[PDB]
């Protein structure tokens, strides 16, 4: 992608996350777990849906049509009819091909973006109590039980509480 | 189509062992876990345990901690559940259901195997005896049937006129007698008039005992 | 064709409101019995052998 997160520094996807597009896996004293993140999953979904509807909306062509097939050779007028229709068809084919390409490149870049944003957000929350391992995982330098992990996932995590423990653990 | 395919029904005597199999297909097998859950006849669901086909982690309900071990085989994409030192109350249907690859994850048991019935009994195999339930009216609607008694293990098939008779028929769930053998009755409601003309034959098929029997019902005055 | 070497040439004429139709012939006329009402709209024709369904 453009942000190099998905198929980026994030090694691979989790096929076992059936409840969302993005999420957290964690490891702590209690065990390990995997949970989806609704807010970003829905961000991406909403965008892609909006896009989809923009593409399939009111795209139908309605007006009276000339004769597009001919039994007997004629001359000028028919040569012209055919030419008009061929030109039309080529232009529309091109429009379609281009549309699909731009759209798809964008869809990929945008999803990449969402992943990366969720990541930067998490990090900013963790403040100085964690380090960025580089694979999309954070090392948390204090004991963090399940409640605390959830507190990070739901945005209420208060770093000042664990700051001393964490710093102490990082720098010695 | 994310199918979990479970092994055949088992019949074991107390003290024995059983190992049940689940063959998963339609998804990447090592991306998920598998969780075992049993249900005794006419009872609720009880969670036996969980295992990760991903990291090999294991979580057992305290109850089955001792007697049960869960395994997985990645090359066959297959999960196994082994229970040792069987008692008779272990009789139940055992289900294998797909779960998250890590334990403290956020969804649950999204796909279920068909389940496999494990019966723990000291009773040796036996075919059913079939007796008639004969109609008599005090010109109306009358009832008749078949008593299929003392067989083992379940199941039993029952049909009427080799399938030609359906409407008005009721085959009751088997009941388990003190002896350790099952019994059940099949019953039909038919017009009393057709009693004297048409023939009624009940076809009982007990697969495990290799028994197929046909009986008929007449009043006998 | 159809057992005859003699034919008919067909012609049409549109008459607008406030205009008159005039017909003059010394022979060889297949005359109109009246007219067809002209409508403006979305109607058209199509060549197909596809069966029609409900």
């Amino acid at each position: 992608g453009l942000f190099g997160a998905i198929a980026g520094f994030i090694e691979n996807g989790w096929e076992g996350m059936i409840d969302g597009w993005y999420g957290f896996r964690h490891q702590n004293s209690e065990g390990t777990g995997q949970a989806a993140d609704l807010k970003s999953t829905q961000a991406a979904i909403d965008q892609i849906n909006g896009k989809l509807n923009r593409v399939i909306e009111k795209t139908n062509e309605k007006f009276h049509q000339i004769e597009k097939e001919f039994s007997e050779v004629e001359g000028r007028i028919q040569d012209l009819e055919k030419y008009v229709e061929d030109t039309k068809i080529d232009l529309w084919s091109y429009n379609a091909e281009l549309l699909v390409a731009l759209e798809n490149q964008h869809t990929i870049d945008l999803t990449d973006s969402e992943m990366n944003k969720l990541f930067e957000k998490t990090g900013r929350q963790l403040r100085e109590n964690a380090e960025d391992m580089g694979n999309g995982c954070f090392k948390i330098y204090h004991k963090c039980d399940n409640a605390c992990i959830e507190s990070i996932r739901n945005g209420t995590y208060d770093h000042d509480v664990y700051r001393d423990e964490a710093l102490n653990n990082r720098f010695q | 189509q994310v199918q979990l395919q479970q092994s055949g029904a088992e019949v074991k005597t107390p003290g024995a062992s059983v190992k049940v199999s689940c063959k998963a297909s339609g998804y990447t097998f090592t991306s998920f876990g598998v969780s075992w859950i049993r249900q005794a006849p006419g009872q609720g669901l009880e969670w036996i345990g969980w295992i990760s086909a991903y990291n090999g982690d294991t979580y057992y309900a305290q109850k089955f901690q001792a007697r049960v071990t869960m395994t997985t085989d990645t090359s066959t994409t297959t999960a196994y559940m082994e229970m040792r030192s069987l008692r008779s109350d272990d009789t139940a249907v055992y289900y294998c259901a797909r779960e998250p690859p890590l334990f403290y994850s956020s969804w649950s048991l999204d796909n279920w195997g068909q389940g496999t019935l494990v019966t723990v009994s000291s009773a040796s195999t036996k075919g059913p005896s079939v007796f008639p339930l004969a109609p008599s009216s005090k010109g109306g609607t009358a009832a008749l049937g078949c008593l299929v008694k003392d067989y083992f293990p379940e199941p039993v098939t029952v049909s009427w006129n080799s399938g030609a008779l359906t409407s008005g028929v009721h085959t009751f769930p088997a009941v388990l007698q003190s002896s350790g053998l099952y019994s059940l009755s099949s019953v039909v409601t038919v017009p009393s008039s057709s009693l004297g003309t048409q023939t009624y034959i009940c076809n009982v098929n007990h697969k495990p005992s290799n028994t197929k029997v046909d009986k008929r019902v007449e009043p006998k005055s | 064709v159809r057992g005859l070497s003699s034919r008919i040439s067909i012609y049409w004429t549109i008459v607008k409101p406030g205009d008159v139709l005039v017909i003059n012939s010394n022979g060889n006329l297949i005359a109109p019995r009246g007219y067809f009402k002209m409508r403006t709209g979305k109607s058209s024709i199509m060549r197909s052998d596809a069966p029609i369904d409900t």
